[PDB]
């Protein structure tokens, strides 16, 4: 049974990721990209009403420019969603979006707002990560500058557990491999919503999968490659870390008695949500202090989970937290089984949701019964959450 | 006068604050030899012992504030024994170490160049008011050494580790911009109003304004990085 | 009574407004500036730990630069507030920080964490608010590019409900007035928090009050401005508009229950939270939808609230709000005693706890029990909130 005050998902999807730089997205506005997959996802759930819609909580990270001054209400304004519709902007680094999530879920659990539109998008092509950033000389006195850099807070993890360069690559392979094996056996496509862009002669064209996954990768076309961050005694590079890719992804989510009223079957409920901190120098040990908060405002064990998505950041996090979760001999099992953020990209604001909807198809598709999304953030904190398939 | 040297002169002034100049009569400039180590020395145990002092204003009457000793005595110093050498700097960083545990107000003046001993100096005191067309900075690797009077144990717990490794590494002169955003000066001001900047910063500091023992605290104590924070912060640097 | 589940205020500060040019915030950073605030906001608060601390919710609009990379994180890693502690950044323009209110009250009710931290920032002077702009022409296809100045949206509700430029001076001075006497009359002791800065000369001293207030404020001078927008028929101009102002806004929030363990008086309790939306051409009417909102899910009328905090973005825009609101001829007894925005600036990050903080104040101030912090956001949006003094 389910008690009114619990939160349902009634329906994920997602952008096709595209590389960067001359990508599918090369044209495409961060706030277009948004309102065109919001306003697509509503579409295919004829049954709420957008007007019904009492906050868009989207997800960004690098807010200026095209993703500044509240890309989630510039967004739903050139949707179907009405203006008398709120919206705001979460941002906590790479999980924005799953922030968003519980924003909305627990807006809900207290009886303010029956549906909610949650989402994130980051379009790393236009608004580079490395753009308009002002370091700040006092944050030295109280924590290691180089904690800033994320590629040098996944090395110091990968002597921390001892990862070698012959595992994360290992890892790479798997993320790419997985991710075409599941694209090509149509996995994603409840998912993809197809979208607009443009390829490398400048044709228009809808794109459907995902320019990021590169088949073509092995463990010897990764060990040719060189330390991207640490020239002498490096072990990550940038083919074991995530990938520079503009996407988004959007998730209708609203009331379980709103849900036994308009008679649609939900796809998941949210059941605990979590957020912690760690030591901004080794970031990557996040997911693990976030699962544990989780579980257990959940009363359940990490036996109980049937599926995991943990967002791959670095070959040297992933694998140092699943193997602090007891579950790293169960990777090929239940982890990431359709693919990784190594393949399918990283985008700040999407990632957060994007990992999630994924997790609940990963359940959906095998029967599971409990998920778990998590994923590690920049300057040490983690965030998870634990979806119930019912 | 409370004390008056060759290049230091110690002169009382108003609420009981008493400002210490450094001027090497004779000379151009300003800097750290064995004279002005023992005038220095006088002059702390002086204050050290006046009941009338409320605060103390450190200043310069040559254009430069305070740079480097003299290249000649260095390589003089650099061919005694180690045990003998270290008990010169030991000796040394006591006479700061004073000044700093000088239970008063401290302010530094820095109205011109500050290099070497001349920034360690000021680093002891509490506060620092700079002239924006002045430069400070620690051009000690510049010759195979790093700050010995005690540059490389106050800067990185005033400004932060990196900042300081920087500073240090690089032996770069620094701006009045520069210098105030990594806190390695408390204010900038115009060097005609650098006068009444140091005074009028004194006097809120003895009311209680500005808790100068509190300011004074983070260079007596530990980092406040954290193990983990450390271990990248250092290896980084290294690397 | 209290039940264990509702929101607590446990303590509330403010920096020293400033203005954004030339003023005493010219040499402090925004991230600086928020790590300070909610150390000091601490400190009077000895009794609760910083460990507890579950989340630190921050405010920010044009994060870059300084205000860029959850700004949150980057100044609870310079307070006594452990690594172990989450913290995000909310975005919703001008009701940003009230937001940011809402997110930890709600994370609170439904037990996803006890001690909260929230508020904001926002440094106009480094991170202006014309600073990286990318206007997107497809917003014109769905709405009105006008709509996005303002200064302009002002103009329309000043024709809408017929506010004449006698009025709005008349409301100006009104704020500086009352401002300056609550400063004089010591009102505003409670909440400001003595912060270090530089005068003209570049003297470093502490500021207890507030500089953006002017007391040389009178219809005549107003009178003798012209307008800021609309040259031939404007009404509204830079003295009858808020003030580029730099500063932030604290604010100690956890669950009641953890109140009667720590044995720490509240300051208020938070009843009911709302969010609506209006059109971007006339979003300074976004107040009322949200008041209303507000008032229906706390069983409440506009006649139970004793004290109103109507942040004054434009003159243009206050009036029309109160006089739909049915208290316009209650303002002097119910509505900004203390001062409004026009006077003390309007930090688009933080403005939201801000004019909330000042709210419960005010209602300690004078018995009261129902107060009402509403305020309007670009875009057409709209944000409000009910606490209550027991
Ligand atoms: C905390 C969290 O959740 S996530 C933290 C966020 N971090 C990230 O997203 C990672 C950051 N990484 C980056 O910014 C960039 O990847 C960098 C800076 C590390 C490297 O960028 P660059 O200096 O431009 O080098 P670049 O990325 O182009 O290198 C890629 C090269 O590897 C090759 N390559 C990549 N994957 C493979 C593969 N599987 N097989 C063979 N070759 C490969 C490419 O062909 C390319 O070679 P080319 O340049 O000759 O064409
Ligand atoms: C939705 C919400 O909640 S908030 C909406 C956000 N608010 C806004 O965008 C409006 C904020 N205001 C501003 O950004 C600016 O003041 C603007 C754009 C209106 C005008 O900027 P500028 O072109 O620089 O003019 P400026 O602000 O300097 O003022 C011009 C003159 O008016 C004077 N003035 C301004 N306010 C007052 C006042 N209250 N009393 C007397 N004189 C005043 C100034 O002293 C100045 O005089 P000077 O020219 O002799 O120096």
């Amino acid at each position: 049974s389910l008690n009114p005050r619990d939160v349902v998902i009634v329906d994920f999807g997602r952008t096709p990721m595209g590389r960067s730089k001359g990508g599918m997205h090369r044209n495409t506005r961060a706030e277009d990209m948004s309102a065109h997959l919001i306003s697509k996802v509503l579409e295919r759930n004829s049954k709420v009403d957008p007007g019904e819609v009492e906050d868009v909580i989207w997800g960004c990270v690098n807010q200026t420019l095209e993703q500044g001054w509240n890309i989630a209400r510039m967004a739903s304004l050139m949707t179907q969603i009405p203006h008398t519709s709120a919206a705001q902007t979460v941002s906590r680094l790479c999980g924005s979006s799953m922030s968003a999530l519980h924003t909305a879920a627990q807006a809900i659990m207290t009886g303010n707002g029956d549906v909610f539109v949650v989402g994130g998008v980051e379009h790393m092509g236009h608004v580079s990560m490395m753009h308009g950033v002002d370091p700040n000389p006092h944050m030295s006195l109280y924590a290691a500058k180089a904690s800033g850099m994320m590629g040098l807070t996944a090395e110091m993890l990968g002597k921390m557990h001892g990862i070698s360069r012959e595992q994360q690559d290992a890892f790479a392979v798997r993320s790419h491999q997985l991710a075409h094996k599941a694209t090509v056996e149509g996995k994603f496509k409840d998912e993809i919503i197809p979208m607009q862009g443009y390829d490398e002669n400048g044709f228009l064209k809808i794109f459907d999968y995902d320019e990021t996954i590169r088949p073509d990768t092995t463990l010897e076309s990764l060990a040719a490659l060189k330390p991207a961050f640490n020239p002498k005694g490096g072990t990550v590079t940038a083919g074991t870390s995530s990938q520079i890719t503009d996407g988004a992804s959007c998730m209708i989510v609203m009331s379980a008695q709103r849900a036994k009223d308009l008679g649609l079957e939900p796809l998941a409920v949210i059941r605990s949500m979590a957020v912690a901190g760690v030591d901004p120098a080794i970031m990557g040990y996040g997911p693990v202090p976030a699962t544990q908060k989780a579980l257990k405002r959940a009363g359940l064990n990490m036996a109980d989970i049937d599926f995991i998505e943990l967002n791959e950041a670095f070959a040297a996090q992933a694998l140092p937290v699943l193997k602090d979760l007891k579950v790293l001999d169960k990777m090929n099992e239940k982890v990431n089984l359709h693919g990784g953020a190594i393949a399918l990209g990283h985008p700040f604001g999407c990632s957060g949701a994007r990992i999630s909807g994924t997790l609940l198809n990963v359940m959906k598709q095998n029967g599971g019964t409990f998920g778990l999304s998590t994923m590690c953030i920049g300057l040490g904190q983690g965030i998870a959450t634990v979806f119930e398939r019912v | 006068m409370i004390y008056e040297g060759k290049a230091i002169t110690v002169t009382a002034l108003e609420s009981g604050i008493v400002e210490l100049k450094f001027d090497l009569k004779g000379e151009s400039v300003n800097k750290f030899n064995r004279l002005t180590l023992n005038e220095l020395r006088q002059a702390v145990d002086a204050i050290k012992a006046d009941a009338s002092v409320k605060g103390v204003i450190v200043s310069s009457g040559k254009d430069v504030f305070i740079v480097g000793a003299d290249i000649t005595e260095f390589v003089e110093n650099f061919k005694l024994p180690d045990a003998e050498l270290i008990a010169g700097n030991l000796e040394a960083n006591k006479i700061f170490s004073d000044f700093e545990d000088l239970n008063v107000p401290t302010v530094a003046a820095i109205n011109g160049i500050a290099l070497g001993g001349g920034l360690e100096m000021c680093l002891a005191a509490d506060f620092r008011v700079m002239a924006d067309s002045a430069k400070i900075g620690l051009p000690e690797v510049k010759l195979g050494i790093y700050p010995g009077f005690g540059g490389t144990v106050r800067l990185p717990r005033l400004i932060g580790v990196d900042n300081a490794v920087e500073w240090i590494a690089s032996g770069k002169e620094n701006r009045a911009e520069d210098a105030l955003k990594v806190s390695a000066v408390d204010a900038v001001v115009t060097a005609d109003k650098l006068g009444a900047a140091a005074l009028d910063l004194i006097k809120r500091a003895i009311s209680g304004e500005l808790d100068y023992k509190a300011k004074r605290q983070p260079k007596l104590e530990k980092l406040k990085l954290n193990a983990i924070e450390q271990m990248m912060a250092f290896e980084t640097a290294k690397g």
